[PDB]
RNA sequence: GAAACUGCGAAUGGCUCAUUAAAUCAGUUAUGGUUCCUUUGGUCGCUACUUGGAUAACUGUGGUAAUUC
RNA sequence: GACGACCCAUUCGAACGUCUGCCCUAUCAACUUUCGAUGGUAGUCGCCGUGCCUACCAUGGUGACCACGGGUGACGGGGAAUCAGGGUUCGAUUCCGGAGAGGGAGCCUGAGAAACGGCUACCACAUCCAAGGAAGGCAGCAGGCGCGCAAAUUACCCACUC
RNA sequence: UCGCUACUACCGAUUGGAUGGUUUAGUGAGGCCCUCGGAUCGGCCCGCCGGGGUGCCCUGGCGGAGCGCUGA
């Protein structure tokens, strides 16, 4: 799956592609509007907190 | 949905009639309210023309009146005793027009003792020493003859009504439709109405 | 089919005293809601483009009205289907002329230019007398006007002359036997005479007799009588003919003997 | 002055005659047993030198074979 | 001046009621009734009157003056053809009223709808699909297939009437 | 009467078929109402700073606690 990351501070968005499920295990079985630590998604992400805000199914 | 049309009935001869049109909206349903007793909730229905209409559920306070005295007060509704239409409307404590209810009877006692300077049905007097004899036997030399002696002679509450005030409840009839207004108003029974309803209650239960 | 109110009127179903053709089109003005009933009114477009020939289409009467030229009862009406009616006053000061809608003799409105000093008041028939909050007497006239504080000796069917600028009832005539009147409905729509009788049927439709200025008598319902004078003396100016209703034979005799063809 | 929010209209008109036999409909009367946008006329006095946050369009990232998503 | 607004009246209506008026049929003579049929009392609901619906009572209501049941290639009327006098037949159809939007059913918004150029389901049809999903209602104007003995252009314009 | 051709209607095994219209009993989509439900979204109350006043208070912002009351 892809991700759409948004920084509401400077007003900047970016799409990201991540394939390895290990990075994605952070978000699985977690309803919308819950904050998590995104430091599992890479090493540029170390002290980062992200809030899930929604998404789209396959078939949109 | 539910309909109030005349065209599903048989005609006077006993013959069927066939419909000519589908159900209209000026022929509507809107199921019953079934007002219980409890903390207030009131919903609002939008009806023909706008004209919102309040449907009550769980009323617990009414505005009742004493017609001999011309004295009306807000009061609490305690229970339902009689219901001329059905009997399952007393088992479920549902409150409709022309029901027979028990009320709290306290504000009428307050107004009476204050207006006449005279007690209701009372068993013994010790509680009257710090207070209440303060109201009833007010320490004043002006008025307390001239006014309250014209209040006297008239202060002759009948046997049944003064017997009511002892147990702390009355018998009242609802004279407003809570399902349409959202209010439970009425009047406290007296005289032959009181005798009739008391006899009916005594005869039904037990 | 018909779930609400209608807004079109077919040319064949329109009132007949509008004197319309049958080949212009399927549709008629359909007067908008106002102080006069639909079958007893006369829209502005018909009065301007048909009886006065000032306009030639609907666009022309629209752009005549959109210049604040036409005044009905003092106020400026911008609508072209406004329902003007009986005893109304039209005023066009760009040309200095005033009219008055009154049935002539044959059940239709006439063109009845009047003096500017007469285009100040209007007569109104009282339909209702009720009391409002705090015991204030009100009136209701035949053109929806409401008057507060009338003198407590005016009753139903009486006529009141009111100032067009201020309301403010000025004088009044009483419904009594001997008073001039014009019939405003039914078969005798337009005839003028004195009352001389009032038959009474408790429960329905008390009828009233009339006898005009030539010894002819005719009856009507009380709902169509309109007192317009004390007696043998109108308060408003009468049109040509004065509601006499000369029969078809006399009509033919006067049209032939006078040889009214042209000038 | 585009777009978009807001207000109003979309219950009119057009079409057809399947159903329907005291039903529709017609003349006659009644709402003193009801509702009525709009029109016209009446009614408008028992931090104030002006309050609150939050969505469109617009900017920017997207999802689906596909839609006025 | 514009706009907005509680209430009353007016206007435009809508709804529910009164009296009278209907084609053929007896190889339709008795019908209606806890699955309200006719009335009484109290209520629920409804914009309001009312078995409209509920509880408790009474046993009523219609019919040979054709009730009740069945048929109609039956929408009603204003009207049309024929006609010495009387009559007979027609009225799908341009004005008034009613009903419907493939068949039933249920609702939202709204002053006003049980609306289909609105929504939600079932039935009958039928369209696209990447098979996961999505979308539909010409008895509106043109046009097409089918049915038949049987009925027109996939035109131009808001200049007129509104 | 029997016989020849042609046409029409009738009775009838077939326990015929097609289309329906009522209909006992059983199930029952969807909307509406009622009693619950509580994903989420805010406000109030306490420190540091910026602005005003008399170590504290008021708007605001920040991280947060009690998350206690609370509204949709
Ligand atoms: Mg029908
Ligand atoms: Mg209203
Ligand atoms: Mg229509
Ligand atoms: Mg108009
Ligand atoms: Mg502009
Ligand atoms: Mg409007
Ligand atoms: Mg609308
Ligand atoms: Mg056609
Ligand atoms: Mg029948
Ligand atoms: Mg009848
Ligand atoms: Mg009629
Ligand atoms: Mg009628
Ligand atoms: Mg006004
Ligand atoms: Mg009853
Ligand atoms: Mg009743
Ligand atoms: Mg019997
Ligand atoms: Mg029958
Ligand atoms: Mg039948
Ligand atoms: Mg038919
Ligand atoms: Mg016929
Ligand atoms: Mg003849
Ligand atoms: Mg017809
Ligand atoms: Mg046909
Ligand atoms: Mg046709
Ligand atoms: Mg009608
Ligand atoms: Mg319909
Ligand atoms: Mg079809
Ligand atoms: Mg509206
Ligand atoms: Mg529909
Ligand atoms: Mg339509
Ligand atoms: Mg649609
Ligand atoms: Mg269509
Ligand atoms: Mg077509
Ligand atoms: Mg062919
Ligand atoms: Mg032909
Ligand atoms: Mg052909
Ligand atoms: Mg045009
Ligand atoms: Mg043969
Ligand atoms: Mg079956
Ligand atoms: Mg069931
Ligand atoms: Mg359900």
């Amino acid at each position: 799956m892809k991700l759409n990351i948004s920084f509401p501070a400077t007003g900047c968005q970016k799409l990201i592609e991540v394939d390895d499920e290990r990075k994605l295990r952070t978000f699985y079985e977690k309803r919308m509007a819950t904050e998590v630590a995104a430091d599992a998604l890479g090493e540029e992400w170390k002290g980062y907190v992200v809030r899930i805000s929604g998404g789209n199914d396959k078939q949109g | 949905g539910i309909s109030r049309d005349n065209w599903h009935k048989r005609r006077k001869t006993g013959g069927k009639r066939k419909p000519y049109h589908k159900k209209r909206k000026y022929e509507l349903g809107r199921p019953a309210a079934n007002t219980k007793i409890g903390p207030r909730r009131i919903h609002t229905v939008g009806v023909r023309g706008g004209n919102k209409k309040y449907r009550a559920l769980r009323l617990d306070v009414g505005n009742f009146s004493w017609g001999s005295e011309c004295c009306t007060r807000k009061t609490r509704i305690i229970d339902v005793v009689y219901n001329a239409s059905n009997n399952e409307l007393v088992r479920t404590k549902t409150l409709v027009k022309n029901c027979i209810v028990l009320i709290d009877s306290t504000p009428y006692r307050q107004w009476y003792e204050s207006h006449y300077a005279l007690p209701l049905g009372r068993k013994k007097g010790a509680k009257l020493t710090p207070e209440e004899e303060e109201i009833l036997n007010k320490k004043r030399s002006k008025k307390i003859q001239k006014k309250y002696d014209e209040r006297k002679k008239n202060a002759k509450i009948s046997s049944l009504l003064e017997e009511q005030f002892q147990q702390g409840k009355l018998l009242a009839c609802i004279a407003s439709r809570p399902g349409q207004c959202g209010r439970a108003d009425g009047y406290v029974l007296e005289g032959k109405e009181l005798e009739f309803y008391l006899r009916k209650i005594k005869a039904r239960k037990g | 089919m018909a779930r609400g109110p209608k807004k079109h009127l077919k040319r064949v179903a329109a009132p007949k005293h509008w004197m319309l053709d049958k080949l212009t089109s399927v549709f008629a003005p359909r007067p908008s809601t106002g102080p006069h009933k639909l079958r007893e009114c006369l829209p502005l477009i018909i009065f301007l483009r048909n009886k006065l020939k000032y306009a030639l289409t609907g666009d022309e009467v629209k752009k005549i009205c959109m210049q604040r030229f036409i005044k009905i009862d003092g106020k400026v009406r911008a609508d072209i289907t406004y329902p003007a009616g009986f005893m109304d006053v039209i005023s066009i000061d760009k040309t200095g002329e005033n009219f008055r809608l009154i049935y002539d003799t044959k059940g239709r409105f006439a063109v009845h230019r009047i003096t500017p000093e007469e285009a100040k008041y209007k007569l109104c028939k009282v339909r209702k007398i009720f009391v409002g909050t705090k015991g204030i007497p009100h009136l209701v006239t035949h053109d929806a006007r409401t008057i507060r504080y009338p003198d407590p000796l005016i009753k139903m069917n009486d006529t009141i002359q009111i100032d067009l600028e201020t309301g403010k009832i000025t004088d009044f005539i009483k419904f009594d036997t001997g008073n001039l009147c014009m019939v405003t409905g039914g078969a005798n729509l337009g005839r003028i005479g004195v009352i001389t009788n009032r038959e009474r049927h408790p429960g329905s439709f008390d009828v009233v007799h009339v006898k005009d200025a030539n010894g002819n008598s005719f009856a009507t319902r009380l709902s169509n009588i309109f007192v317009i004078g004390k007696g043998n003396k109108p308060w408003i100016s009468l049109p040509r003919g004065k509601g006499i209703r000369l029969t078809i034979a006399e009509e033919r005799d006067k049209r032939l003997a006078a040889k009214q063809s042209s000038g």
